């Protein structure tokens, strides 16, 4: 099916690789050559996701635990009931978000809008790819990786968070939340002030930009404008992604010690050693 | 007493039940605009049927 | 919105009650990525529960710690 | 291709907004400015807060709070 | 939409592959069941 | 600064008033005299415009923006005197007049 | 034809066909919202929101910024299309929403939305022409028209808009083709 | 019964019937090869008399 | 009865009851998979004297 | 929409497919009791 | 009490209730499902003075 | 919009529905009730 | 009385009085089903006296 | 039983029917290589007699 | 579109080119049921 | 068969065609090098009846 | 797209390729056999 | 052959085998330099039966 | 853009490349060879 005003946008044009060939719509979605190859890396890793789930112990959807394989295989393949699997099931996610990703510029394109949308959700394949790749390899094993698992992810992130007894301190993880925090803030501000302007209350007229920059600059002290709290919602958001990946790969490849001993060179600065 | 029926899960199951109503909702307010669908088998509405497309009163100006 | 600026996008007001193209491509980009899109008005929607929903859901959590259960393990 | 990312021309209006929309009582504290940095990345005007009864008894409190914490 | 002949015509083919599914199906239980019965 | 930018923080400036030859201020040269004649004559279209719908405060700010156009036109016109004296001294300038 | 485009094929999810100028008659990129009300957005306080800066003497450029009158806007196809001479201001939260432009051949005036201009360097230096990297410079002269010179309606920011929006695809043959 | 297909569009509930079997037979045999009395791949070729079963009540 | 097909479009209705009888079937079959006495896919062969039960009181 | 006449004309498919597979349910809970009586 | 049909339109009441009573019956059943007493997936078969119960005062 | 005679006529049916669904209700629960008590 | 259907869009209070009443019920029964003396589900068909009863002063 | 091309489109029939192939063929082989009878990498020289049958534990 | 001779003439070779495929397919299960059988 | 070219026009098929075999040959590449049989940078020299063989 | 006759001569070409890839690559799967069989 | 030059680009088609090729040599001169075997950096003046092998079968 | 005589001229240095290189890479290999070889 079509918005009643969809179908004068449907044509082809756009694409980066298969020219009209896959220049196509499936119900509402676009296919595309990125479509077709999305679809074959989900359905490879689904399927594969779900093979681990059933040689382990157990099909609850929240204790299955796809593991990566144990250090000592390096940057080798280990047997796929080892970690291989999850090897296997690693490069069908970076398959499948760059896919998605390259799939995302034909559609924009088509539409003939900016490219913000796929370089946004590069700070997010930057930080899985982080995670399980350059961090991994970095250390020199991809049993660095955390495991594919509802929960047993959590106890990897809970145990390299206490590898360095103190994470907190990590100064970029301070960065990282800080943006975290400050765009959830800025998300239910703007939503606010959006929804306000146009759900006044009853016997009320609709209000106006002029309206939402006022109680803007009374709340923050300046105004921002509509072009401006969006560029400060990207920034925020896709900041804090990228602040989370620089957080991580810190830890382990370049600083091996406790966070909290990291800040001994403030109290060392000559003013006040 | 109940042994597996504890508090945190009662809460949690509140939860559930709110944020699908929740959803049902949001969904209900994106159908506000380009609906109901067209198709070659005639109109479509999806499911939860929209809500239906909303005027704005302008003001008298001062 | 940024992607769409340039058409005008970001006067999201008008775009609410004056539907333009750059609304439509909007709805359009993400109904044609992953099957279903919001409204100009409604994505604000979307973005209001999800921040009022960090901090509640948070909330009942801590309320619920030391008190009904003492080891979440 | 433009990114939009930031402003490379802004304008001044010489009177401004910032005197409030009709707001009764209360008072408008301060005169609006134009900031070139905030103009870079938002709307360049820096100016007038609105308190209130409500405003000011936060801030006093407020302060009071910080200067708890910081004196201790 | 279809003509109710194109229906009709369709349907018979529907049936016909349907009933050939389930006649596969049954074969492969039976093997299934001759190997390692389930009850 | 406008036109050189971050450049401006190395100390290259190809605006500054210059009265020996320098093949870099005569390029900043004619290109801003270009800009500034267009720039002049879109200042007093405007005002023409501006004038015959007969509005009074528009009227008075046309003009200004028109005169303030001819005065950073005139300082322009002045650098490429400058210039187009110290060219005709100077061996190895251009033979292209400036202005 | 009275329809502006036809489908490739009759299978489900095709494509359509643009009968004849996609710019032109809006079709795909360069579709606009064509029920779009034909009135000038408004002000809080009932003025027209989008004017040119001649007709608001309140209005002026900012101190260090370049003053974009006067610069030359060169389009796709890197010849000149013309030269600014006028900024339409946006009342309500002060900025330049459209560059109008002389052009170079027919002596048209068009508009110029800014989100459609890149300056040279990223803006870093230079500031000495405008470039519009959509359209070329005899598309130039089909951006449609105002109605008036003194003000802009919802429905024609729809159409200048999409008009630009377009180029990306159809300024040149090639652009609706891959990179491989 | 073919007026059915006037309700429906066979081209759509093709579509959905095979995407419903396909993701029913890989559910299945899944569940199968997760089992320890049909883990036909590592034990196949036991007998029916060789093969496990779950533990009785006492 | 027949009027209830005039409150509700009955290709939706039939599309709505098909999607709650399998998700309810898939439920009701992984609610018995999951418990012991009813792992039929281990233990289905068991008598039904031989297949588990809950515990009784004292 | 129906009229009256096509509702009356489903209602019969339906009330008969209705009651049809819960006969077929019958039968499985048949089965089931006697195989392995959960009561 | 009909003139609830002219205050409430009955497509939206009927999903209403639909709804209502499905939550409903399903918290019901997957409580007593949760309990000892009343596990009947497990201990359907016990005789009624076999079943748990809750311990007394003491 | 209900007439009011169609509001009538439609609670007809719904006091009916209703009544059918606790009777078989009430059976559900003598059912129970008689296999293991909860009083 | 009668004049309050008048302030108030009984359409709007009936919803919102069923959902006060469906939330206060449901608050109700759990919070007796999760104590002791009332978890009657799992113990029900004890009798008045052997129900269990919280303990009395401890004479510290 | 041809006009099922005239349904569907037979130049995306084809490419969805290759990517369900190579996706199951994948998906086999894994699964294959990840048992111990048919790790066949490792053991495929193994004759019958040698190759490994999994079994339920004795727990007499 | 593509008419009913280009149907059946694609039908044809597809149907041709299907059971190629599944004859190879079944020659693999000879060999690989040679090499180690699986019941 | 060549009338696959009038569906699938190739200068729009082969780097797909080329990309998958490229990937698939570096994905059994991998599959070999760590594998204690196939191992052959560490253990290309041994000859047949010396390589490890993973019996149970 | 291209003709039929473009089609053909492709298709000479493509099936050329297509046996000189698949002999080198039977000639370096009979040198590994050579070398380690792996059945 | 020289027809293949009259769909593909040189100019992209030499830029994308010039990458190609230089992740393809970049990756082998990696792997040999993490064996054992090959870490020439290291060990590369040892003779050839000196040099590491892997293990045999025990 | 291009021609038949453009396309062959272009061939001719693209295969004489490309042969050039993969002598220069047999030596390499062969040099690697003598210095540590690997079967
Ligand atoms: C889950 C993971 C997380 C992710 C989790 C999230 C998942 C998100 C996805 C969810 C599903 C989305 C479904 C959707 O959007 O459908 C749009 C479509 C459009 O409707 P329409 O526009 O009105 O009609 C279209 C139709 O008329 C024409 O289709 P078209 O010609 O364009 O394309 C053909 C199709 C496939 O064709 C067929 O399936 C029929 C083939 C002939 C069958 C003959 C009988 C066989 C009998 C057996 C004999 C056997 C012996 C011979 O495919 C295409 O060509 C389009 C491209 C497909 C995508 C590219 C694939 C690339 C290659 C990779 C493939 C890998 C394997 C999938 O709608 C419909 O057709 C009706 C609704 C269909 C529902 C399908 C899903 C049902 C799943 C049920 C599961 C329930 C579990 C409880
Ligand atoms: C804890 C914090 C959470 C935080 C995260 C929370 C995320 C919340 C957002 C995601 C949920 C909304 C997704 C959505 O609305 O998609 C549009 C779709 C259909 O759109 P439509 O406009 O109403 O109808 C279109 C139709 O009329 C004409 O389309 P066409 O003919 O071209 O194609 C045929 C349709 C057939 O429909 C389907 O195949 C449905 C596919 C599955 C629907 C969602 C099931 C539940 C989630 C997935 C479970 C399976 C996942 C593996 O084809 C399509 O329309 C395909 C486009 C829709 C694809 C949606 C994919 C959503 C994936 C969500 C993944 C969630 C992961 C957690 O809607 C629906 O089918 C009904 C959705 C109803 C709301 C969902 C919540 C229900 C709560 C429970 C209430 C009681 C039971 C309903
Ligand atoms: C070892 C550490 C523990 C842990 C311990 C806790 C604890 C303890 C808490 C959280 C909480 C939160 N944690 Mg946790 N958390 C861990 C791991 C994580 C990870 C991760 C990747 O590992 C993440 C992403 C999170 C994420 C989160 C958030 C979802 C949540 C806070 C929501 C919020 O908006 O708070 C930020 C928002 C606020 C604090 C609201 C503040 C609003 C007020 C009105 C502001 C007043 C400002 C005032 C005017 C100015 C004051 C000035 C000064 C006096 C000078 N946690 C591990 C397991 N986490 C909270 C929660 O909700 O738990 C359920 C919580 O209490
Ligand atoms: C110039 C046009 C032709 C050419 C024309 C000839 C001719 C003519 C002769 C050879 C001969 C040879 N060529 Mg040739 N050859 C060319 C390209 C190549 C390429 C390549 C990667 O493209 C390679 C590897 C070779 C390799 C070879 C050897 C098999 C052989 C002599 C040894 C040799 O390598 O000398 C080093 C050469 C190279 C690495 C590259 C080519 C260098 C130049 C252009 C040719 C040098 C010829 C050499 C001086 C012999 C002179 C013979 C007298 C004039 C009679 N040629 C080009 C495309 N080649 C000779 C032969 O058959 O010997 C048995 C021979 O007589
Ligand atoms: C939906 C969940 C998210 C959320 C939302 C949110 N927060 C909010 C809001 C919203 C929607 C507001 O509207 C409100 C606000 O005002 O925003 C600007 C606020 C707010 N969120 C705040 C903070 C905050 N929010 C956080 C988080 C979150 N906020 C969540 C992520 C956090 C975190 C992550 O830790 C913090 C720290 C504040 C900035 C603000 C509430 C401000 C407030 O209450 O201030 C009280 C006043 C004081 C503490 C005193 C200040 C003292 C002065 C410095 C003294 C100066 C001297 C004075 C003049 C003397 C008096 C003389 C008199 C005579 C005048
Ligand atoms: C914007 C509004 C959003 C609202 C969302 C609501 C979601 C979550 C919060 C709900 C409140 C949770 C209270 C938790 C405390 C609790 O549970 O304490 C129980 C008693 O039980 C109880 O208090 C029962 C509590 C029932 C809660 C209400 C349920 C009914 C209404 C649902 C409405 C959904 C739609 C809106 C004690 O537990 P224990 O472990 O000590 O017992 C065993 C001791 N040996
Ligand atoms: C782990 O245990 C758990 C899983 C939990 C336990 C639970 C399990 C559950 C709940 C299972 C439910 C299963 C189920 C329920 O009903 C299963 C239902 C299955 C069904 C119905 C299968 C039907 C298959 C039909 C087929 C294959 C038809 C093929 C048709 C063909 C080939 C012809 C196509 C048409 C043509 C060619 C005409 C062209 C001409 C045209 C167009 C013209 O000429 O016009
Ligand atoms: C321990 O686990 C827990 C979960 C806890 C335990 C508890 C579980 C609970 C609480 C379960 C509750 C279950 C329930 C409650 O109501 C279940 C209710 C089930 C119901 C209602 C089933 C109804 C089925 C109806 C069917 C199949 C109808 C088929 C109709 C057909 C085939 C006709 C199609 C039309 C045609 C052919 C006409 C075309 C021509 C036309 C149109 C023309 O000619 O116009
Ligand atoms: C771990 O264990 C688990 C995995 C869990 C166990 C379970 C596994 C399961 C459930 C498996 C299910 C498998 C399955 C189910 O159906 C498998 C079904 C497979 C099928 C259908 C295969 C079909 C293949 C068909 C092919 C190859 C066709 C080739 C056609 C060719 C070459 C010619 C094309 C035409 C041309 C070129 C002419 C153009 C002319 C034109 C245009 C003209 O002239 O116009
Ligand atoms: C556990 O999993 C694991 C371990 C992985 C196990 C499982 C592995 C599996 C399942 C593997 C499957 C493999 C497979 C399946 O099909 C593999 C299929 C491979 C195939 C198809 C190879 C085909 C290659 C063909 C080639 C190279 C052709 C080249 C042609 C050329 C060079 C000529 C180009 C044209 C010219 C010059 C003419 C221009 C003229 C023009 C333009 C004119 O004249 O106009
Ligand atoms: C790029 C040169 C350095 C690397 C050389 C690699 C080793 C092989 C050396 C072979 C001799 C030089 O390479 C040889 O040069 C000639 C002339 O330039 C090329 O000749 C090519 O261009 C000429 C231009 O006049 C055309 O007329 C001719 O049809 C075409 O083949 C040959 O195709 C190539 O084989």
């Amino acid at each position: 099916a079509m918005l009643s005003f969809e179908k004068k946008y449907r044509v082809r044009g756009g694409t980066l690789i298969g020219g009209d060939l896959f220049d196509f719509w499936f119900g509402p979605f676009y296919v595309g050559f990125f479509g077709v190859t999305t679809i074959f890396f989900v359905t490879l890793g689904t399927l594969l996701c779900v093979w681990g789930a059933a040689m382990g112990p157990t099909w609850n959807l929240w204790q299955i635990n796809i593991a990566p394989p144990d250090l000592k295989y390096g940057l080798g393949l280990a047997p796929l009931r080892e970690g291989g699997l999850w090897q296997i099931i690693t490069l069908c996610a970076l398959g499948a978000f760059g896919s998605w990703a390259l799939r995302q510029a034909e559609i924009a394109r088509k539409l003939g809008m900016g490219m913000h949308i796929p370089w946004a959700y590069g700070g997010a394949i930057l930080a899985y790819t982080t995670l399980v790749v350059i961090r991994p390899f970095l250390l020199g094993a991809w049993g660095h990786g955390f495991p594919y698992g509802i929960f047993s992810h959590l106890d990897w992130v809970s145990n390299v968070g206490y590898q360095y007894l103190h994470f907190h301190y990590n100064p970029a993880h301070m960065i990282a939340v800080t943006f975290f925090f400050t765009n959830c803030l800025a998300l239910a501000m703007h939503g606010s002030l959006i929804l306000s302007v146009t759900n006044p209350p009853k016997g009320t007229p609709t209000g106006t930009s002029e309206q939402e920059n006022v109680f803007f600059r009374d709340l923050l002290g300046y105004s921002i404008g509509a072009i401006g709290i969006h560029r400060l919602g990207l920034f925020l958001a896709v900041g804090a992604a990228v602040w989370s990946a620089i957080c991580i790969v810190i830890s382990g490849p370049f600083w091996t010690q406790g966070w909290p001993e990291w800040w001994n060179w403030w109290l060392n600065l000559p003013i006040w050693k | 007493m109940m042994e597996y029926i504890d508090g945190a899960q009662i809460a949690l199951y509140a939860f559930w039940l709110f944020f699908f109503g929740l959803i049902i909702y949001l969904r209900r307010e994106d159908k506000r605009e380009g609906y109901p669908l067209e198709s070659p088998q005639g109109p479509r509405d999806g499911w939860p049927k929209g809500a239906p497309k909303k005027t704005y009163v302008h003001r008298d100006h001062g | 919105i940024l992607a769409v600026a340039r058409m005008g996008g970001e006067r999201e007001i008008e775009q609410i009650t004056d539907r333009g193209t750059a609304a439509e491509r909007s709805m359009l980009f993400w109904r044609w990525c992953m099957g279903f899109n919001a409204t100009m008005e409604s994505i604000h929607r979307w973005a209001w529960w999800f921040a009022v929903l960090t901090t509640f859901t948070g909330g009942i959590g801590i309320l619920l710690t030391g008190t009904v259960v003492d080891n979440w393990y | 291709e433009y990114q939009n990312l930031f402003t490379r021309v802004q304008v001044r209006t010489v009177p401004e907004p910032g005197i409030p929309i009709d707001e009764s009582t209360g008072t408008r504290y301060g005169t609006g400015t134009f900031s070139y940095l905030a103009g870079k990345f938002g709307d360049a005007q820096i100016g007038p807060i609105y308190l209130g009864w409500a405003g000011v008894l936060s801030l006093i409190f407020g302060f009071i709070a910080i200067e708890i914490i910081g004196l201790n | 939409g279809m003509t109710e002949e194109e229906a009709r015509r369709f349907h018979g083919y529907m049936v016909t592959g349907t009933l050939g599914y389930v006649v596969v199906a049954s074969v492969a239980h039976f093997l299934a069941w001759s190997w390692r019965p389930w009850f | 600064p406008v036109n050189d930018g971050i450049w401006a923080w190395y100390g290259i400036d190809d605006d500054r008033p210059m009265a020996a030859w320098s093949r870099f201020h005569a390029t900043r040269c004619v290109e801003q005299l270009a800009i500034n004649r267009a720039r002049v004559g879109a200042a007093e279209w405007a005002l023409a415009d501006v004038q015959a719908r007969g509005i009074v405060p528009c009227i008075a700010k046309a003009a200004a923006h028109l005169a303030r156009a001819r005065a950073e036109l005139a300082d322009w016109e002045a650098q490429g005197h400058r210039l187009e004296a110290a060219r005709k001294v100077t061996p190895g300038a251009w033979t292209t007049p400036v202005i | 034809s009275d329809v502006k485009f036809v489908p490739a094929d009759n299978y489900n999810g095709s494509p359509i066909i643009p009968t004849g100028n996609p710019m032109i008659d809006g079709v795909g990129p360069a579709s606009w919202a064509e029920d779009r009300r034909d009135e000038p957005d408004l002000t809080y306080h009932g003025s027209h929101k989008i004017v040119p800066m001649r007709l608001d003497p309140t209005f002026s450029i900012a101190k260090g910024d370049p003053d974009p009158r006067g610069l030359p806007v060169i389009a796709a196809d890197k010849q000149v299309a013309g030269t600014v001479v006028e900024l339409w201001v946006n009342r309500s939260e002060p900025q330049v929403s459209y560059y109008e432009v002389q052009l170079a051949s027919g002596e048209r005036r068009v508009l110029l939305p800014t989100g459609y201009v890149q300056w040279p360097n990223f803006g870093l230096w230079g500031n000495d022409k405008l470039l519009v990297k959509s359209i070329t410079a005899a598309q130039f002269a089909n951006v449609p028209a105002t109605k008036r010179d003194d003000q802009i309606t919802l429905l024609e920011e729809d159409k200048i808009c999409a008009y630009y929006a377009g180029g990306h695809m159809y300024a040149f043959a090639e652009r609706s083709q891959p990179i491989i | 019964m073919h007026r059915i297909w006037l309700m429906y569009d066979p081209r759509r509930v093709m579509v959905a019937l095979v995407g419903f079997l396909a993701v029913l037979a890989l559910v299945i045999h899944f569940v199968l090869l997760s089992s320890q009395r049909y883990s036909w791949i590592e034990n196949g070729t036991l007998g029916a008399d060789q093969a496990p079963v779950g533990a009785s009540a006492p």
